[PDB]
Order: C-alpha cells, then structure tokens, then sequence
C-alpha cells in the first residue's frame, strides 16, 4: 500500500516500497513515461510571498531534496560586511551588524556575481558583486513637543532607526542596471535600533549573495515545508449524538454531518491537522482509521520577500538537475 | 534587549511586528492571544518570539551618557 | 578543465570485475545521496545501493553500489544520474505548465 | 583501548554498548522489525560508511514481499561477508526474561525473546540489550568476538 | 520431490502479546495426533484466526555473486500455490519422550517448534529450509 | 577467565567446536570412541605432572590423594579431570539415548573381536538416522573442543 497508517502509539508503513526486489513480480522499474503520466502538480494558492501546491505521485526523497535545496542551496542577497562610522548607540556594533545582516533585501540574485574569496580585499568587491547600503541617523530632542507626553516618537525626532533608513547607493554601472528596480528592504518596518538625543549611527553595508548553508541570513524562504495529505476512513457508519462527538475530535471544517441520514462523513481532509484525538476514545475504535498518503505532498513555501516562491521551487529543481548533470559529466578518478 | 529580527526556529521576520503588537494591546485593547493571530503569527515558534520578549532597550536608554538625566 | 577531484572510485573497496564499487563525492550531502539511492535502487540489476556521510565536519559522501553480473557499478551510477535528470526535467515541465495555466 | 576491553576487577567487558546504542539495537532487533531490501541496504551502508562489502542473505519472508528481520541486520553486523573470519556461537539470557509456558520447553521458546542464540554468525532468537551488547556480562557478543 | 514435511493443522490459540505484527500461534495436527506446532507468524501479511485450518509444509528448495538474487518473474516455483513462504535454519533436534522428538526452526528470529513422532520427522536434516503455509 | 570462576566455559566452547567443524557427511562417534579420543589427547598432559612427596621422590599409587602430597600442579589436574568429566557426560547422554532407541549403549569399550558394531540388528532408515539427528559427535568436533 501507499498509506502511512496512524495508530494510537506508533506510525506504520513509512518507507517507500516501489522498486524491483520488493516482490517477486519485479515491477516498479524506473520508466520515465510512467512517471510522466502519474506525476501531477496542483496549485491551490499563489501570492507574492506564499505559494501552496500539491505534488502527486512523486517519491519522498525527491520532495525532501527540493525542500533541502530551497532551505540551504538557493542563493539570495544579504548584508555581509558593515563598516561603522561613529556608532554611539547603546546597541553594540556586533549586534547592530548582525541585525542589519538579518534583514531581507529585495534584490534579484540573478543580477549579482559570486564573490571570489581568495582575491584580496582591495579588488574583491566590484560593482557586479556588491550592493552598498548607507545608514545615517542622528537623534535630536524635539523642541515642539507636547508638555506631558511620554511617547519616544514625540519627545525625540529619530528615536527609532528602521529598516527603511538603509538607503541604496549605486556604484558604477549599477546606476543603470538598478534603475527600474531599486534596492529596498523587503520589510521596511524592521526596528533596527532605538536612539536618544546625542546618539548617532552611520554605516556602510556591503551586501553579497550566498547560500543558506553558510549562514541562515541567506535563506530565501521564511519556511519551506511539506505535509502528506491526511486520509480519514470511516469503516462503519457513525450516527446520532456520537457523530457530534466525532465532529469534535477534528477541526471544524474536516468532518460534517449529513442532514438526511444524520451520519458523519469527511468533508475536507486537507484541513485535518493530525491531532489523533479520535483514537483516545474506545467508542470510535474499529470505526475510524487514519493515515497519510505517502506520495501526496502539500508544499507550503513562504518567501522572505526577495523573490517569488514559485521561482524558489523552480530554482531548486534546476539546482538538483544541475547537480546530477555535473556528477554525470565528471570523470571518475581511481 | 531588543526584538529579534528573525524567528530563531523557522526564519520568519518578526522584528517588524513589535510596534504593531504594542499598538494592538494598547489602543485596540485586544488580548495577547488575538493580537498575535492578527499579525500573521500562526506557528508557535514565531508567537513565542514577541510573546516572551522583554524590551530592555527602554530601561537601558534611561542611562544615556551623552545627554543631564 | 574537467574536475578530477569531484568523484573518486575507492580501489580498496571495489571489486576485481567492477560489479561492486564505492564512490567518494566531494561537496555533497543527503539531498543528492537520497535521490541517487532511490533512483539507482529502481534499476533491476542493482542489489545494493547505499550512501553515508562519514563525518559531518567533512563535506563528503560515500556511495556503495553492488550489482549482479550483468552491469558494472559505474554504469548503474551513470544511469541513475541520467534518470534523476529526466525526473527533474519532468517535474520542471509539469510545474511550469501549471504555473502558466493559472 | 583495543587491548583494554575488559576490566581487571572481574574480567568483564567495560568498553561496550552504552545508552542510546542499546535502545537502537533493541529497536532494530525487535521482533516486529521487518525491512525491505532498500532499507536493509541503507542500514548496512550506514554502519560501514560505504566501504565494506556485504553479502545479502536470503530474506526471512518471501511469498507476500521480501522482508529482512533486524536480527539478520545484526548477523550482517557481526559478519559482513564470507571473507570475514568472525564466527561466534553463544547462548545468553536478556535482562528481562519471562520463562516459557511449560518447564519442559527450552529457554529460546520464552516470551518477549528472553533467550539469545547465535550459531555461526546468525542470530536465531532473542533481542540485543545490555546483557548481550552492554557491559558487566561475560556472555556478550563483543566479549565472544574478543 | 523436495517436500520434507507436509501436514494440515488446526489452530487452537493465537497469542499477540506485547507485539503488533507478529503472533505466536499453536496448532494441532488433524492427521497425526502426536504432531503439534508452535509458530511465529507475521499477522499483517498472513492474518490467522482461531479455529482456522491451514496447511504447513517444509521443503528443501522451491525449485520444481554470493549475495541473494530474487527469482525471475514468470518462473514456476513451489511458492506459487502457497500464501506465506519463510526461510530459516534448523538448529536444534531434541527429545520429549520415546517415539516423540521436537525440531526447532528459526526464520531470522521467528521461531517454530514442530513436535511429532520421529517416523514422520525423519526427513529433516538440520539445514536451511523453506516453510510454506496455505490457508 | 571466561567462566564462573573457571578458566574456560565448557558449554560455549563445545557449541563453538560443534558449529565450526559441522559436516553432514561426517560419521558420528560411539561414546567409547569419544572417551578414547579424549583420553588420547589428555593422557600425556596429566602424565607429565608426576607427583613427588616432600622428600623429593615418587609417590605410590595407594596414597596419591593424601593431603601431605599436595603440589602446585593440582589445579591443572583438576582442570583435566573436569574436562574429562564433561566429555564423559556428553558421551553418557549419547549412550543413554542410544539405549532408549532400542540399541546397545557402548559407554564402555567393547570386547576384542572388533568385528563391527550394529551391522544388522539396528534398522538403517528408522533408528540410525534418528540417533544421527539428535547427537552426532565427530572426531573433528571433540578434537577441536579439546
Ligand atoms: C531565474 C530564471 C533565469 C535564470 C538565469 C528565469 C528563467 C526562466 C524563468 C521561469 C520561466 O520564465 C517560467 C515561469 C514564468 C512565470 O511567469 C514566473 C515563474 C517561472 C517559473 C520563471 C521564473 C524565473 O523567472 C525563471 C526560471
Ligand atoms: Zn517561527
């Protein structure tokens, strides 16, 4: 079977069993035509920052590879070096640099070139491989302030250094390439720092592109994950008040009661988060069986704002294909 | 001392929800459990980021050394 | 020009006739090892396909392929990589068709 | 470390399986642990870093599917291939031993796999626990191999 | 030809104790009064109920590199007309009384005790054997 | 030491010797043959341990077990006696089951005619194969165990 059964104390049938050698029939040999016929993609939602889509009739290894590549192998642009001029804040320089490196930047990674590490620092950063962001905030006491006010936004002028203060400074040909798509943070309301009068922040951040495995600030996804499609089988009819109890073991939109026969039936198993409450009660034993479809993945890819989640998934598929091609083209050394 | 920019577990940007959370509790008088849901924090790892946050920056800023106290 | 340091055949673990072999791959991890294991295991001539990361500190992957006498392990590895490319192409085509549809 | 696997206090092994290694071995050797060829091969590559050559034994179940028991996994762990010289025979009791229904029956016919029997290098009965893989007992697998 | 033993048994009890996939069944032989069987069976693949008749045979081979290779699909074997085939080793021949011996088989950890007169169990030779069970 | 305050564990060593010298084509040994092989192996080992008195001369056979003639070789003699007793127990079990199957139990050496043993009074297919199944101790097995 292909249904991961869910019991009250254990999870059964979790390993894929589609390969020759599993049975004497010697079936499930790799055929690209059968996979092309069986594989399906169903898009349920496609927003600017979130995509939800079902992959049907694909193996667990490939879906997990897609998830891992989206998390740690798809490049994105984040701040890497911070040069400080007169950081007078109570926030330390290391903490402020870390926070600036953690903001997401709305830069297409395809427009930047990878930075050669072995090159010296005098010629390491070019206009093709570095984006310079300037921050300059001074806090002054407000003269036209309310008499009895206590809000920091009225007693002071720049008491909150936000992410939108990271202005973009074009360098060289970036004045033309970045003309229609200026560099802005994806979340301009990020509270980078708080100030009081007499305090000043002035800094230049060099931003490069890297992969999420090196540092978590380069991951282009808020979260990239999948969950198998739940499956509830009502083996025997459940009628009457118990059916109402059978409705309370699940989220409200999962299982409904027919008006005519007054019996419970599954309405939307997608909403069914597996809390396995129904297995606690002895009255529903030998009446309900829970499982998950092993080859029905529901990907929910939430982007960090740099680029669209569908682009992230496409880049992950392309990265896996390029890894396979690179290993195929390499010679084998003894 | 200040709200983290990103949630530790997943990576969601929760640093921009602090001011809105404070406004929802102060102005709209919403409970803490509904203000978090109104800000898009569904996963509990993100909810504990600004539900457990102790804003020590305001207390530290009382002792500013470049301006009389 | 070719990368001679990427994939190696460990002679101390291979067989005389090439039926069983072990390959060491640099700068790879589970995200390719698991896919290669799944694809190569679908070959009817392969009886032992398994990968391992000997140490998390080393970015390394050892994959062992033992076959029957009909095909060598190198042919099994190449066929598995080609089939993985075909799988990725099919997934890419279906995904872009569904994005263009909606 | 190799030449000091036994404490001189009593001659018993002191370098052996510890916590989180006994539990995993017990869960592998548990009686309801059946593995197909893919899982078996993955586990065998997991214990050898993709180096050792493994001779796959015929499965314990053949007609519905081809399934290997985790006791066969541990038999391969003791003796990977025919070139390996490790052939150990032992009979031992586990920590929790419930005697069989009749006293005339031998110890291997006990409930909960109390008695472990290793003939050749195959594990024919019993589960692997602190009495067989751990320290403090002179009837353990590693002591017999040493 | 290769059938060392063949007999029809009636199952008297099933003990699923402390286990979820393997059950220890006890069966009595209908044809011979002396023969009894205690066998561990994967109940998920081969469901066994109480008071269910089933045919048990023990054979030396199912025929009509050193690692194990599956039989080719489409060949004819003794397993074609059976529902549950196991592979194991006989490791112990013991005596219970006069004219009554017990043979112990271990199919990779699943045990079988077969007790009967030594006239009927004369063909078991302490080697690898197949256990074929049919409902 | 591999036993409960003993230099060697007899049961595990016997099982190991039986398993590593297993051969279905090897003819079994009668109990007197097993005892003869054990005596041939163990004879010169306990015959070189001559017992001397405190003066420095040989001890008569009539007072070999007296307390005043205890030497430093009594541990080796006790070990050899225990080994012989274990082998004799195995031979006694074989002889007892041979007696139970309606045959002659040759625990003691036979007479000097040596014209063959159990040629025709013993049924070949019925009762030779049964005693061959239940106990088959070969010369290789007992020699390897010793
Ligand atoms: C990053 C990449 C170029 C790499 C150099 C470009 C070139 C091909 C482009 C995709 C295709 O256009 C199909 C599709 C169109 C939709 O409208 C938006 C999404 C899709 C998936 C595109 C995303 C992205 O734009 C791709 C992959
Ligand atoms: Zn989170």
């Amino acid at each position: 079977s292909n249904i991961v059964g869910i019991e009250y104390n254990r999870v059964t049938n979790t390993t894929s069993t589609d390969f020759p050698g599993f049975s004497k029939d010697a079936e499930n040999e790799w055929n690209v035509e059968k996979f092309k016929k069986d594989f399906e993609v169903n898009i349920s939602s496609l927003d600017a920052r979130e995509a939800n889509f079902d992959l049907i009739n694909i193996d667990t290894s490939i879906a997990n590879a897609f998830r891992r590549i989206m998390i740690s192998e798809v490049p994105s642009v984040a701040a890497e070096y911070v040069y400080f001029f007169n950081n007078t804040s109570v926030i330390q320089d290391e903490v402020l640099a870390h926070r600036i490196g953690l903001v997401p930047l709305k830069v297409d990674p395809d427009m930047l070139t990878w930075v050669d590490s072995n090159l010296p620092d005098d010629e390491k950063f070019t206009d093709e491989n570095t984006i310079v962001l300037s921050l300059n905030v001074k806090c002054t006491r407000n003269p036209d302030a309310p008499k009895g006010s206590t809000d920091p936004k009225e007693l002071y002028n720049n008491a909150h250094v936000y992410a939108r203060d990271l202005k973009f400074e074009p360098q060289g040909r970036q004045s033309t390439t970045f003309a229609d798509c200026p560099v802005v943070p994806a979340d301009p309301d990020i509270l980078l720092a708080k100030l009081r009068p007499g305090q000043e922040i002035s800094l230049k951040a060099h931003c490069i592109l890297g992969i999420g495995g090196d540092h978590a600030k380069f991951s282009p996804v808020s979260t990239a994950s999948y969950r198998l499609l739940p499956q509830i089988n009502i083996l025997q009819p459940i009628k009457g008040e118990s059916a109402r109890r059978f409705q309370k073991c699940f989220p409200p939109g999962v299982i409904g009661i027919d008006e005519g026969s007054d019996e419970a039936y599954v309405k939307d198993a997608r909403k069914d988060t597996v809390s396995r409450e129904v297995l606690r009660y002895e009255e529903f034993a030998d009446k309900v069986k829970l499982g998950r479809v092993r080859n029905h993945f529901i990907f929910n890819v939430e982007s960090a704002g740099a680029m669209t989640p569908e682009e992230i998934f496409f880049k992950s598929v392309r990265i896996l294909k390029n890894k396979a091609e690179y290993l195929k083209n390499c010679p084998i050394t003894q | 001392m200040i709200v983290p920019v990103r949630c530790f577990s997943c990576g969601k940007v929760v640093g921009d929800k602090w001011e809105s959370y404070l406004n929802l509790l102060q102005e709209d008088e919403l409970d803490e459990g509904t203000a978090l849901s109104r800000l898009g924090l569904k996963r509990y790892c993100c909810r504990r980021m600004i539900l457990t946050h102790v804003d020590l920056i305001e207390k530290f800023l009382r002792y500013n050394p470049l301006e009389k106290r | 020009e070719p990368d001679r340091e990427k994939i190696k055949l460990l002679t101390q673990a291979t067989s005389e006739d090439g039926t069983s072999a072990s390959f060491q791959i640099v700068e790879e991890d589970h995200t390719l090892g698991n896919a290669l294991r799944y694809v190569i295991m679908k070959n009817p001539d392969v009886e032992f396909c398994g990968y391992s990361i000997p140490h998390p500190s080393e970015n390394l992957l050892n994959i062992r392929i033992q076959t029957y006498g009909e095909t060598t392990a190198v042919d099994a590895l190449q066929k598995g990589l080609k089939d993985l490319m075909d799988l990725c192409d099919v997934v890419e085509s279906k995904f872009t068709e569904k994005i263009k549809s909606m | 470390v190799k030449n000091n696997l036994l404490t001189p206090k009593s001659g018993e092994p002191i370098i052996a399986a510890t916590q989180d290694f006994i539990t995993g071995s017990y869960l592998i050797s548990h009686k309801d642990s059946f593995y197909d060829r893919a899982t078996l091969t993955q586990l065998l590559s997991m214990m050898s870093d993709g180096i050792e050559h493994f001779d796959i034994p015929p499965p314990a179940i053949m007609k519905p599917y081809y399934l290997w028991t985790g006791k066969q996994v541990f038999s391969l762990l003791i003796k990977p291939n025919h070139n390996s010289p490790v052939v150990i025979n032992l009979d031992a009791k586990n920590k929790v031993f419930v005697p069989p229904k009749s006293k005339s029956l031998p110890n291997e016919m006990s409930q909960n796999d109390g008695f472990v029997i290793i003939r050749g290098s195959q594990i024919l009965s019993g589960v692997m626990d602190k009495s067989v893989l751990g320290d403090g007992k002179k009837h353990s697998v590693f002591y017999t191999i040493l | 030809s290769n059938t060392l033993f063949d007999d029809i048994f009636q199952v008297s009890e099933v003990d699923p104790g402390r286990y979820n996939k393997v059950c220890r069944i006890e069966a009595a032989s209908t044809t011979q009064d002396q023969c009894k069987l205690t066998l561990d069976i994967n109940v998920e693949l081969f469901p066994v109920a109480a008071q269910d008749s089933l045919t048990v045979t023990i054979a030396s081979s199912l025929n009509l590199t050193r690692s194990w290779r599956p039989p080719q699909a489409g060949d004819r074997s003794l397993a074609d007309d059976y529902d549950y085939v196991m592979y194991g080793t006989a490791y112990k021949f013991e005596e219970v009384s006069k004219d009554l011996i017990a043979v112990y088989y271990s199919f990779g950890g699943l045990l079988m005790r077969l007790e009967g007169n030594y006239r009927n169990l004369n063909n078991l030779k302490q080697e690898n054997a197949y256990l074929l069970i049919r409902r | 030491m591999e036993g409960n305050a003993q230099p060697v564990n007899f049961n595990r060593s016997w099982d190991h010797a039986y398993n590593i010298t297993f051969n279905n084509q090897d003819k079994g040994l009668l109990p007197y043959a097993i005892m003869e092989t054990a005596n041939e192996i163990l004879g010169p080992l306990e015959e070189r341990l001559v017992r001397y008195d405190n003066s420095g001369c040989l001890v008569k056979r009539e007072d070999l077990n007296k307390a005043e003639y205890v030497d430093q070789y009594d541990a080796e003699r006790d070990f050899y006696h225990s080994l012989r007793e274990y082998i004799n127990g195995k031979a006694t079990a074989l002889a007892n089951l041979r007696k139970s199957r309606g045959m002659l139990g040759l625990l003691e050496p036979p007479a000097k005619e040596l014209q063959g043993i159990d040629p025709d009074e013993t049924v070949p297919d019925n009762v030779k194969t049964s005693v061959s199944q239940l106990y088959r101790i070969s010369e290789k097995s007992v020699r390897k165990f010793l």
